[PDB]
């Protein structure tokens, strides 16, 4: 769960 | 900074089927006469694990935009579950919104988006491969995270 | 890829 939250959010902000 | 400003989404008809469309209501703003078209898009992201899982639902063309404020309706299907890992079907995802001009994204609005069965049996035994026709999609409009990138509006 | 009326 927190890393998959951590994936989730880096899809929020990326490049 | 940026010719053109998003003022506020609305999600539609938010809480529903897994095959309903999306719909959200955008409305923008543009500080002067645009050249080229905007291109907006609905990015799902099927899967956590991977950016390769993504599904663009749906890519338009806003045209030429005046100088105004302005608002339309972005509707899209709803992403295929034969491209979903069944891992990540049920549970929390991203669904993404952006916009493009000459091709070069510049604001990315994204909410979490919980699909979750109704029925307590179904929650409580789920089926050994996720039955789409019976979950339910839940954007939780309430907390979008914006995002910005600067680009060239020349 | 599709066009898109504004309202």
């Amino acid at each position: 769960d927190p890393r998959r939250q951590e994936l989730l959010e880096a899809r929020f902000t990326g490049v | 900074m940026a010719k053109v400003q998003v003022n506020n989404v609305v999600v539609l008809d938010n809480p529903s089927p897994f095959y309903n469309p999306f719909q959200f209501e955008i409305t923008f703003e543009c500080i002067e006469d645009l050249s080229e078209d905007l291109e907006w898009k609905i990015i799902y992201v099927g899967s956590a694990e991977s950016e390769e899982y993504d599904q663009v639902l749906d890519s338009v063309l806003v045209g030429p935009v005046p100088a105004g404020r302005h608002m339309f309706v972005f509707q899209a299907d709803a992403p295929n579950p034969g491209l979903i890992p069944d891992a990540d079907a049920v549970g929390v995802t991203v669904v993404l919104i952006t916009c493009t001009y000459r091709g070069q994204e510049f604001i990315r609005v994204g909410y979490y988006v919980n699909n979750e069965y109704t029925e307590t049996e179904l929650r409580e035994n789920p089926p050994v491969k996720p039955d789409f026709s019976k979950l339910q999609r839940n954007i939780l409009a309430s907390n979008p995270r914006v995002t910005r990138f600067h680009i060239n509006w020349e």
